[PDB]
Order: structure tokens, then sequence, then C-alpha cells
């Protein structure tokens, strides 16, 4: 009696009461996600139901991950949770499972191809990295950044969508068969300040092969030493392409392309967009360079941090839920 | 330096 039912397409959302105005925004293989209202706080949110969470061991494990992480990592730059239920009674009636999220208003993806200033650019960017270095505290490392997974509100505040594991934001170690560490997200930065400053994405792969082609023949092809660190079979490929030279970054990011500033944001460009992981910024010195440091603020940028059968998952769930 | 507090959508 505290639960109604709305059919959402093919799909029943039966949620809390306070919850009106439900209207679908999105799916994917894991849920359904739908905007609503919600009564009580008198604010918008995004209610995601969970898909066949009990269908395999696999499934479950991710929507207890899912689950957790939502619960542990508290950051303003990380999409947080608001509530969670669902709507059985019981242990041995649980099926379904309701994340409520505060609504934003968009992804990065056409606010990033508009023409943003300095200051918009740069507070975005330093919101980004604040939000991955909380990811990284947390023993998380995103992999897969991209506009899509980055949500923003008209009051110019940001939150990353989710905790990851469109190819044009993928790192080198990710598209080649590598080894990846912390710095595996600044790639992905990298290309998303590019793109700020571009109007247009940097890297536009055609697929996953044509992705490397793509950053080589703006950004040079990788020294010898590098090449080492590949896998025999695609270092087979990567070692035998035409060498490019690639130009500078005052030739990839002159002036014009800009709203002092241009010249540290070159700077830092061409610190992020390393091919080579292991001359590739931090996270760290990322937040310290001084394009991004001038919102610096510690309590932001330094904010403090198996095997079991289906029933078994569905009992911590279910404790997680409740 | 103040943070912008508007983005265009
Ligand atoms: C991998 S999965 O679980 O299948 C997949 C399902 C789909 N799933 C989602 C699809 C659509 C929106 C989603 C999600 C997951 C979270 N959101 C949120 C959360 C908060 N605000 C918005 N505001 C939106 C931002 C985008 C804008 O265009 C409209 C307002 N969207 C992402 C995860």
């Amino acid at each position: 009696n505290n639960f109604y039912s709305v059919e959402i397409g093919d799909s029943t959302f039966t949620v809390l009461k306070r919850y009106q105005n439900l209207k679908p925004i999105g799916s994917g293989a894991q849920g359904i996600v739908c905007a609503a209202y919600d009564a009580i706080l008198e604010r918008n949110v995004a209610i995601k139901k969970l898909s066949r969470p009990f269908q395999n061991q696999t499934h479950a494990k991710r929507a207890y991950r899912e689950l957790v992480l939502m619960k542990c990592v508290n950051h303003k730059n990380i999409i947080g949770l608001l509530n969670v239920f669902t709507p059985q009674k019981s242990l041995e009636e649980f099926q379904d499972v309701y994340i409520v999220m505060e609504l934003m208003d968009a992804n990065l993806c056409q606010v990033i191809q508009m023409e943003l200033d300095h200051e918009r650019m740069s507070y975005l960017l330093y919101q980004m990295l604040c939000g991955i270095k909380h990811l990284h505290s947390a023993g998380i490392i995103h992999r897969d950044l991209k506009p899509s997974n980055i949500v923003v509100k008209s009051d110019c505040t940001l939150k990353i969508l989710d905790f990851g594991l469109t190819r044009y934001y993928r790192a080198p170690e990710v598209i080649l068969g590598m080894g990846y560490k912390e710095n595996v997200d600044i790639w992905s930065v990298g290309c998303i300040m590019g793109e700020m400053i571009k109007g247009g994405v940097l890297f536009p792969g055609t697929d996953h092969i044509d992705q490397w082609n793509k950053v080589i023949e703006q950004l040079g092809t990788p020294c010898p030493e590098f090449m080492k660190k590949l896998q025999p079979t695609v270092r087979t490929y990567v070692e035998n392409r035409p060498k490019y030279a690639g130009y500078s970054f005052e030739k990839l990011f002159p002036d014009v392309l800009f709203p002092l500033k241009a010249s540290q944001a070159r700077d830092l460009l061409s610190k992020m967009l390393v091919i080579d992981a292991s001359k590739r910024i931090s996270v760290d010195e990322a937040l310290q360079h001084p394009y991004i440091n001038v919102w610096y603020d510690p309590s932001e940028a330094e904010a403090p941090p198996r095997e079991h059968t289906i029933e078994e998952w569905k009992e911590l769930i279910y404790k997680e839920v409740m | 330096p103040k943070r912008p507090t508007t983005l265009n959508l």
C-alpha cells in the first residue's frame, strides 16, 4: 500500500508513492532508468530498476558491487545514492532493486561542443579530476570515462555517473592489450578537454584499430621502449605502421581555437595526451596545474576515502537494501 | 576568482 505500479514500455516500475511523474530516460543491459519527482524531498530524481539482477552469479555480483560502492562512495563530484528500495516485503519474495539518485540536467556530450570560456572549461575539469581522485582513493579506476557518463547541471556542477570497469576516449593502454594504472583516466580527461577547445571529437576512430591510427596520426608514433610493452600479436600490427612525427601542441591547439590561459591549457593538454602512460601526468599533478589549481579547495581535492551462490547473493543484496 | 554558477544546456 506504500507502493504503486507504472507501466514503462514492457517493464513495470513498482515504486514508493513519493515518486511521481515517472518517464523513461534510458536503458541498457543492467537496468532501466526513469526521471521522476520525489514529493517528499521536493526535488527531481533518477530511478534505476536493475535488470535481471539474479539471473546468474555474474549479474548478482555486479548488482551487489554497484549497490555497495554507491553507498560507501560519497563525494560531491560522484553521483550519489539518495535511496534504495525493493517493492517485495520479504527475502523469499525479493526480486527487484531500485536505486534513486539526484536527477542531473545533462551529460557532457553537447555541452563540450558549445563554446565554453576558460573559467567554465577549467572549473568543469577541476570537478572531473576531484571526482576521479576520489574514485582512485576508493580503489576504483574507471578505464572508460567519456562525456556520456559524466553529468552536469545548469548551475555548472558536475558528477561522474558510474564506476566504470564509443571508443574515442579510451586510453592507449586500453585500445591495445596493456596493463593500466591510475593515470589511465587522465587520457580520457585529455580527450575531453581537447574537445572543449576544438569543438569536435579529437580522435574519432571508425573502429578499434582505427582509433589507434587516429591518435598516432596526430600525436606521433610512440618510441621503441613503448613498443616492447605490447603483447606479440598487437605489437606486430602497431610496430609496422608508417612512422608519424606528430604535431606540436601549438599546432594541434593554436590560440585561435580558444575563447596566458591558452598557454596554460596547452601545457596541461600536452601532459595528459601522452600515449606512453609512464610519461603521462597523474591526477594529483593535474589538480596542481596552474590551469586547474585556481579552484583548489582541500575539502574537494583531498577528500577522505568473491564466490557465493545466487541465493547467497540474494541475501547479501537484500541486507544492503534494508 | 569566483566559480561559475551557470551553464547553458
Ligand atoms: C549499464 S546500464 O545499467 O544498463 C545503463 C542503463 C542506462 N543508464 C542511464 C540512462 C540515462 C540516464 C541515467 C542512467 C544512469 C544514471 N542516469 C542519470 C542519473 C542522474 N541524472 C541523469 N540525468 C540525465 C542525463 C542524460 C540526459 O540526456 C538526460 C538527463 N541521468 C546508464 C546505465
